[PDB]
């Protein structure tokens, strides 16, 4: 492993949890500027999920339920469902602040092993990931 | 152009019901009140304001199911590092949309579809 100080190694990649809190977009931007090719962490298998889970518990002591993943729906609209019950397109919406939940986070009640979608503008801790060179 | 008990707006008919039902039960009830009647969709501020005014007349606690079941149906989940989405551990119980009428504001929020809320029906005249 050649991960720089502060970063932890796992299967050809480097990881580091950051006690934020930051929004999803600010966390992702923070990750790209912390190392070349950095992003919010991605999960490809259960082993990587277990490593990131324990990494969060040992390096992030936050009272939040959520730690940001790199997964989200990228659209500008505030929900996914394209149609009402009657088939008409969903266009006009009036979500109370916090009700639009298009970004995925690790959830504490699953020991940060599974995901839950929450408000992209909510500020949470996060985990960055980048391939070392 | 609306039958007795229903209020007219923009070629459509509306009726707010006070009985507390879960979303499925409310949608079933609407379907039985008139041809083409379902839980109301809301397509504009003016339509929302009209429906909110009906609720203030009928309901003491002015929260109503809307015709949206599961806001997160058919999401397109992508990783910011552009890796392919194969491993997936996101599951979520069904949430359904409630229109909350406050004296100062109207807003929507999502509740478990199994909860019991008043509701509003709507069909095209």
């Amino acid at each position: 492993a050649d991960c720089p100080p502060g970063w932890s190694s796992y299967d050809l990649y480097c990881y580091q949890g950051f006690n934020g809190p930051q929004t999803w977009d600010d966390a992702e931007r923070f990750c790209t500027e912390q190392a070349k090719g950095g992003h919010l962490v991605s999960i490809s298998d259960s082993g990587e999920a277990d490593f990131v889970g324990q990494l969060i518990t040992q390096n992030i002591s936050r009272p939040e339920y959520y730690v940001w993943t790199g997964l989200r729906d990228r659209r500008s609209e505030q929900q996914c469902n394209p149609e009402w019950n009657d088939g008409s397109s969903i266009i006009y919406t009036n979500w109370d602040s916090g009700e639009s939940e298009m970004c995925q986070a690790f959830s504490r009640w699953t020991n940060f092993r599974e995901w839950m979608n929450t408000n992209c503008q909510q500020k949470n801790p996060f985990v960055c990931k980048f391939p070392p060179a | 152009d609306c039958p007795s008990g229903w209020s007219s707006y923009d070629g459509h008919c509306y009726q707010v019901f006070s009985d507390l039902k879960n979303w499925d039960d409310a949608e079933s009830f609407c379907s039985g009140q008139h041809e083409g009647s379902r839980l109301a969709s809301i397509h504009s501020r003016e339509e929302e304001a009209f429906v909110g005014k009906m609720a203030s007349r009928t309901l003491k606690y002015t929260s109503m199911w809307l015709g949206l079941n599961n806001p997160w149906k058919e999401c397109k989940w992508e990783w910011s590092d552009d890796t392919r989405l194969d491993y997936k551990v996101w599951t979520r119980r069904p949430y359904c949309t409630v229109m909350v009428v406050k004296t100062d504001r109207i807003f929507w929020f999502n509740r478990g579809c199994e909860k019991s809320v008043s509701f509003v029906c709507k069909f095209k005249a």
